[PDB]
């Protein structure tokens, strides 16, 4: 590609019985008949062997008389794997793991102080991959720059996440709730008040992880 | 690029006609080349591709269309070359690129033909590789690329009872048409689309 | 309309476009989208490159795939509980991946030229290291009813039978070429090698039929290749061997160290060859570099300009 | 083409099936006991530990 | 290589040969065997 | 012929003879094929516009000769007769009449082919194929008619109709 | 890569990782980090002796530290003399190479 | 004098509706394949009774799981028109809420509410299993608790009249 | 409903334990509670019965045993309202308990003193789902949307508030209908000295 190799063939490590790397039990015997079977025209196209053989026969006897099939697949799967315990997760009584990084149910988080972290730099709108995220925005009464109006349609919101990893100042945010089934495609469409009670539910576990996340580069 | 390569000059030398233009750019890999065509000798082009040792072992990798209408320079307007696929295209109306694969060669060949006939109208190459029958399907749906003599025309991925071409610089993203569920129908119609706008 | 979809929009704001196309490998389609990226860039993703990230969420959907598609073909046949194994598995899998990006089979982390470095445990190498196990256990129980079982050799021997001309007419490739005895995979040949293929050794099959049983042979070998090849790739950012005392020969452990407590170093082998990035990309932020905050702004509104040109790549 | 090497399927185990396999699984085995054995070492494992002053 | 027996990276190759016992089969699959006695077993 | 419109491509009339004792045939021109339509081969290049003609009248032909067929399967008789469904199609071609590209119109005939196949083939909904054989002008015949407009604006200009409706909401 | 281009360092002492494509360095990284033989190593660093770099050696000796990779005559005759140069070839701001 | 009897026939009714809420096998996408990862082995659909039908004549519950076209919707009308009474309908995914990243896509039917009718909604992208299995819990509880809603008011006798 | 506790789980000391601290209604209640397994009732390993890892505001009762045949199943919750098989939902957890039970952080809400989370003034209670509920969230300009009209009036006003003709009767000083206008500001040139 882009530098210059001369051996081309990549010498296989030296079998030596001195060799320090040298691996005992490496091939084994009882596994390693391959050699028996390598000449096995039968594997490698149609054509058959030049002379079929007693072994062929009991071969085929044994598979067509017996129908050892079913036996094998009963003992094996059912008998046998059957015995495993269950990976099942009691549902309505636990939780699954969930990774830290859960882009869950969106959220405006907050200063400590409780001010609205938003800055309205209309970065998550810019970001926003389906532009599900809507903002209308004027200057505060104090003067602050903050949006008199934030909507996130959760019916083409794809819960990305990509607000939060742009975020200026780390107001949108995706919290652990997963939970948030909706029965009214109308009440699906989350907006600013409705953001910011959800963030206030959730605040200290998303805060929590907060912390987590930015002590993963720290 | 520290493998063996070399321009497919066979193919400008069994046409003798064409004047060969290749291009070869560390864009793509070592074993990519991007050659101009005529549309006159396509067909021919193709079955020699189809028919020829050392190169008979080559199967059409993809084909798509380039709306060479409107397709600009954004930046860096005064850097273009005198022999850059970005001015070509800049001249042409449109740009079919067939991409191809050999294995006997084991490299990878672009062909792009320059369309400017209103008509949008190209030779087929259906009845010379097989997947080219979906390919072109596909084409023609998406961008109106007329594949003449092609063994079917039937529609690929368009929208029954939908007449436009979706893959093209005029389409707006919205579409035209919306279907509701009409009750005084008790079924499935369709309107004019009224979308909400960012 | 995802062409479309795509086109209307800049190129970060299309990237989750790439794991809606491919629904059960969405990890190969973003790799792909950043390699045309980078190629487009012109440059490569030294990160990504160096932590071998790529090739193992490479391998992990290899195997997911694999896997759904064991699933669906049992299913299909008429065993109904391999899709329950195949779908354990997975489950386990996705686990593993949302722990990078957050999501079960959307991750969408692989970014054209960027890496999330922050997102590296050892932890999950070492639960890598024990699903391979596990994953080794559940192919040996799914071939002791697939691969000796009469009625599925019966509904799959010399079924679909292609050739090496019939593949050429209509270009299939992949497993369906391996299994026409073509050797073609873009993750061995020196022009088509992406990420990390070039540099270590594994093992390929193909088939000497063009069957469905071939097809299926081929899965189930490119499972237990693809594992080994993980362990492969984990070892190659595994540091092996410490500091042995000169006095005796105990090794000198550490008693406050992560090397100590994990012998993975993810970030070894970036840091030792990389250390000028490294400590740029540790030290300096958004919050606090103003052209970092420039950079953000740009990425985040207008992204970053792509020279005009036309490429083709391949994953 | 002149030498192939065959992978057949024999064994009830498909990594017994191949030598590099069950090299594979033994250094996979090797490297568990040995994370393992020098995690019992220490005896006491470092965790993160959030602290509400940090949301200061 | 990793591939090939011996390989300098495999950092497993110190006396596995109780672990490779107890891991792996020990008896070939004699070929007809199974199909003779069974089909004497079934005559009998 | 191998094609959808060959003449092998007819449903027997029993179950053991093709049309009768004495001798074969069926119905294809005015019903469905017995096969489905595999491939629809590419109009052949007319390079003459007395030719795309010739090809326009065909196609024209050839859906009218199914619109009974068309209108009875779809249970959409009832918005207007054969008839006038082929004189609202004969419309619909009249407003394409300005058309002078050989190409053009054999894609267009093509495209135009492989939707009444589908249509043939019920593959669309009934609703959404009334589009096409719709009235231009007039209300469906399934339906009953409000002349509230012509009454009210009962000798109106056009420009005067429309001031009156209003060409956007009146409340935003 | 090489094409139209120098492989001369632009220092005049030591070529740093700015004067070659980020493509070749990655390349020759993986290359040295995946050389499981003392002749292999020995045959790619040579080869590679144009664009050859102190973190790339580097990393080449922590990777035969790490890999126990036996220290052979190929070792002695041809990794010994380009040691040898790059050594006479460092500086102040070699001090982790020089360490390592 | 019918109500009282009524009252634990609609309890029973309800129970048993809610015993075999059997989810169509009806998928799309990448919703539908979460929805199939929920009838793993993992998580147990079972426990909650929902085994998938694949005939709408003999199906309660429509999982509607993926994106809506120009060319589904009237299939998806007739499905749910031949989807036996009582139905219930869950559509999974943003797609199937509101197309999601296709909400300005001239192939998208741009929200599958405006086809048929949809009684529940998942707002994931894909949601995951637990958020369908969530779904899933709500809706029986709704479906459980809507057969006697108190619609009719009680008499001076305690009784509906 | 009957049985919650088998003979066979019944018959360990563990239940004996469990009963005599916490008595029958708690000893029954437990199966009906957050019933996983008949062999997982109160714990799987027999000699006792797992201690109580904490309590959540809205009632429930978090516990966690490593004796579980199943990796996933290591923490578990039994809720308070358990009025049917299927009455209770995964949406009664607390937030604190949501990042313990689901493995997100291995830390665990505490009552008092150190706590895992932080407590500003601004929390709010976390609640079940308000879907299909009179609770629901209401957005500004839905039709049940008490004060939908408002939202409308100010939406509108943003670039098309209309202008505030007269209403009623008033003086006209010619065919000009005399009405003083209502802007905020105040003309400070016109009145000055
Ligand atoms: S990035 Fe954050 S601060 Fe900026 S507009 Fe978006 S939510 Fe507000
Ligand atoms: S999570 Fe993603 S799709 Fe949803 S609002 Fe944020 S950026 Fe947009
Ligand atoms: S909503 Fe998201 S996950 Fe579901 S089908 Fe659409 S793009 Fe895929």
């Amino acid at each position: 590609g882009y530098i210059q190799r001369s051996n081309i063939h990549e010498e296989a490590p030296n079998t030596s019985v001195e060799a320090k790397h040298h691996n005992k039990t490496f091939y084994d015997p009882i596994l390693d008949i391959d050699e028996d079977l390598k000449d096995d025209i039968r594997l490698y196209g149609r054509d058959k062997p030049d002379e079929l053989d007693f072994t062929d026969v009991w071969e085929s006897s044994y598979q067509n008389i017996i129908c050892p099939e079913y036996f094998y697949h009963f003992w094996f799967c059912g008998i046998v794997y059957s015995f495993e315990p269950e990976w099942t997760i009691n549902y309505p009584f636990e939780k699954g793991p969930l990774s830290p990084l859960f882009r869950g149910e969106h959220a405006l988080r907050r200063y400590p102080t409780g001010e609205e972290r938003c800055i309205a730099c209309k970065l998550c709108q810019s970001a926003c991959p389906a532009r599900a995220i809507t903002i209308e925005t004027e200057p505060r009464p104090d003067g602050s720059r903050r949006t008199v109006r934030y909507d996130i349609d959760m019916t083409k919101c794809i819960y990305c996440g990509f607000c939060q990893e742009a975020c200026p100042v780390d107001a949108i945010v995706e919290g652990p709730n997963y939970e948030q089934t909706a029965y009214l495609h109308e009440d699906l469409f989350y907006d600013k008040y409705k953001l910011l009670e959800n963030g206030d539910k959730w605040e200290p576990q998303i805060a929590r992880n907060i912390e987590y996340l930015i002590n993963q580069p720290l | 690029m520290q493998n063996k390569y070399m321009q497919p000059i066979q193919l400008f030398i069994v046409f003798e006609k064409l004047n060969s233009k290749m291009w070869i750019s560390k864009k793509l890999n070592s074993n990519h080349s991007i050659a101009l065509i005529p549309s006159n000798w396509f067909y021919s082009i193709n079955l020699f591709l189809k028919r020829e040792l050392l190169f008979s072992n080559i199967t059409l990798i993809e084909n798509s269309a380039i709306d060479t209408i409107s397709y600009n320079l954004e930046t860096n307007q005064n850097d273009l070359d005198k022999t850059n696929i970005e001015n070509y295209f800049f001249k042409n109306k449109m740009l079919v690129f067939y991409n191809y694969y050999n294995y006997f060669l084991k490299s990878k060949l672009t062909l792009f033909i320059i369309l400017n006939n209103l008509n949008k109208s190209i030779d087929s190459i259906d009845r010379i590789f097989a997947n080219a029958n979906w390919l072109e399907r596909e084409t023609s749906e998406m961008y109106g690329i007329n594949y003449k003599w092609k063994i079917d025309t039937r529609k690929l991925l368009l929208d029954y009872s939908k007449i436009e071409n979706p893959m093209l610089k005029e389409f707006q993203s919205e579409g035209t048409q919306d279907a509701f569920y009409n009750i005084f129908e008790n079924q499935v119609v369709v309107l004019k689309n009224e979308t909400v706008e960012l | 309309g995802s062409e479309k979809l795509i086109e209307d929009r800049p190129y970060l704001q299309g990237m989750p476009y790439f794991d809606r196309f491919d629904y059960v490998s969405m990890m190969v389609q973003e790799h792909a989208y950043c390699l045309g990226i980078e190629s487009l860039l012109g440059t490569t993703n030294y990160s990504a490159t160096f932590t071998q990230i790529r090739t193992m969420y490479d391998e992990l959907t290899r195997i997911l795939n694999h896997l759904l598609a064991v699933a669906c073909h049992a299913l299909d046949v008429g065993s109904m509980s391999s899709v329950f194994w195949a779908f354990e598995e997975r489950e386990k899998l996705m686990e593993f991946y949302e722990r990078v990006c957050g999501a079960r089979m959307h991750a969408a982390f692989y970014r054209p030229n960027e890496v999330n470095l922050n997102a590296v445990s050892s932890f999950l190498m070492e639960d890598i290291l024990e699903f391979s196990r596990n994953f080794f256990t559940t192919l040996n129980e799914m071939h002791n009813v697939l691969t000796y079982n009469k009625i599925w050799k019966q509904r799959l021997i010399n079924i679909g039978t292609y050739s090496f001309q019939t593949c050429l007419d209509y270009g299939l490739t992949g497993v369906m070429a391996r299994s026409c005895g073509l050797k073609r995979d873009l993750r061995l040949s020196k022009t088509e090698t992406y990420a990390n293929y070039y540099y270590l050794n594994f093992r390929s099959y193909t088939g000497q039929h063009g069957d469905c049983y071939d097809r299926f042979l081929i899965r189930m070998n490119e499972m237990c290749e693809s594992l080994n090849i993980v362990n492969q790739s984990i070892n190659k950012i595994s540091k092996f061997n410490n500091i042995v005392s000169i006095n005796t020969k105990k090794n000198i452990l550490n008693k406050e160290n992560f090397n100590r407590q994990t012998t993975v170093l993810p970030h070894l082998v970036l840091s030792y060859l990389n250390k000028n990035d490294y400590n740029l990309k540790n030290t300096k932020n958004d919050y606090n570099s103003m052209e970092e905050l420039i950079t953000h702004f740009k990425y985040w509104s207008k992204g970053l300009k792509v020279e005009s040109g036309y490429t083709y790549q391949s994953v | 083409k002149y030498n192939p090497e065959l992978y057949i399927y024999k064994t009830y185990d498909m990594a017994a099936d191949d030598p590099v396999w069950r090299q594979v699984k033994l250094d996979l085995e090797w490297t568990f006991e040995n994370i393992a054995e020098r995690r019992e070492s220490l005896g006491y494992m470092p965790t993160f530990k959030g602290d509400p002053n940090f949301w200061q | 290589r990793a591939d090939m027996a011996h390989s300098p990276f495999h950092k497993a190759i110190h006396d596995l040969e109780d672990k490779r016992s107890k891991l792996f089969p020990d008896r070939r699959r004699i070929p007809g065997r199974k199909a003779k006695l069974l089909l004497a077993a079934s005559l009998l | 012929m191998n094609h959808y419109w060959g003449s092998s491509n007819t449903i027997p009339a029993s179950s053991t003879q093709n049309n009768n004792y004495f001798s074969g045939g069926g119905n294809n021109v005015t019903i469905r094929g017995n096969e489905i339509m595999e491939r629809l081969p590419s109009q052949t290049p007319s390079q003459n516009m007395v030719q795309a003609s010739m090809k326009t009248l065909r196609f024209y032909r050839k859906f009218c000769r199914l619109i009974p067929f068309i209108l009875r399967i779809h249970n959409i008789g009832t918005k207007f007769t054969a008839q006038q469904a082929m004189i609202n199609f004969g419309n619909y071609i009249r407003e394409r009449n300005h058309y002078r590209d050989p190409g053009l119109i054999d894609h267009r005939i093509q495209l135009g082919y492989e939707l009444l196949y589908e249509a043939e083939m019920h593959f669309s909904q009934h609703t959404i194929l009334m589009q096409y054989l719709s009235p231009y002008n007039t209300p469906l015949s399934d339906r009953g008619y409000s002349y509230l407009e012509k009454v009210k604006y009962g000798n109106k200009s056009k420009f005067l109709q429309g001031f009156y409706k209003g060409n956007k909401p009146t409340e935003f | 890569s090489q094409r139209g281009r120098d492989y001369t360092p632009s220092n005049k002492k030591y070529l740093q990782p700015w004067e070659l494509e980020r493509k070749e360095y990655v390349e020759l990284s993986l290359a040295i980090q995946s050389a499981y033989s003392c002749k292999m190593l020995s045959e790619i660093l040579k080869d590679n002796l144009y664009m050859l770099t102190d973190y790339q050696l580097s990393f080449a000796m922590f990777h035969l530290w790490n890999h126990e990779i036996p220290i052979d005559n190929y070792f002695y005759n041809v990794i010994s003399p380009i040691l040898k140069e790059y050594i006479t070839r460092f500086d102040r701001e070699c001090n982790k190479s020089l360490a390592e | 004098r019918v109500d009282y009897i009524v009252t634990p026939i609609n309890a029973v009714v309800s129970w048993a509706r809610q015993g075999s809420f059997w989810p169509l096998t009806f998928g799309l996408a990448c919703c539908a394949v979460e929805m199939m990862h929920a009838t793993v082995s993992r998580y147990d659909f079972d426990r909650f009774g929902v085994i998938f039908r694949a005939t709408p004549r003999q199906a309660d519950l429509i999982l509607v799981a993926g994106t809506l076209t120009n060319k589904m919707a009237p299939g998806l009308r007739r499905l749910y028109e031949q989807t036996l009474d009582p139905k219930w309908v869950l559509s999974m995914g943003s797609c199937a809420n509101g197309g999601g990243y296709y909400h300005y896509s001239y192939s998208v039917v741009r929200g599958c509410n405006r086809i048929i009718p949809v009684d529940i909604y998942v707002p994931g992208c894909p949601p995951t299993a637990e958020a369908l299995m969530f779904g899933v819990l709500q809706l029986q509880k709704s479906l459980y608790r809507q057969i006697n809603e108190g619609e009719k008011k009680y008499n001076k006798k305690d009784l509906t009249y | 409903g009957l049985w919650s506790w088998t003979i066979n789980q019944m018959l360990t000391p563990k239940f004996w334990v469990h009963l005599r601290r916490e008595g029958f209604i708690k000893t029954w209640t437990r199966g009906h509670k957050a019933s996983r397994h008949a062999h997982y009732v109160g714990g799987n390993r027999t000699d006792g019965y797992t201690k109580q890892v904490g309590e959540d505001e809205f009632g429930n009762r978090y516990y966690e045993d490593f004796d579980v045949d199943h990796k996933n199943q290591r923490r578990w919750v039994e809720f308070s309202d358990y009025f049917m098989q299927m009455w209770s939902n995964g949406d009664k957890v607390p937030v604190g308990w949501h990042g313990w039970l689901s493995h997100q952080y291995d830390d665990f809400p505490t009552r008092t003193g150190n706590s895992a989370f932080v407590k500003h003034h601004y929390l709010k209670q976390h609640t079940a789902n308000l879907s299909n509920t009179p609770l629901n969230h209401v957005p500004q300009g839905a039709p049940q949307n008490l004060n939908r009209m408002r939202f409308i009036t100010a939406q509108r006003d943003r670039s098309r508030a209309p202008w505030q003709s007269p209403k009623g009767e008033g003086v006209f000083q010619g065919k000009k209908l005399i009405v003083a206008s209502n802007s905020p500001f105040i003309d400070d040139m016109s009145i000055r000295d």
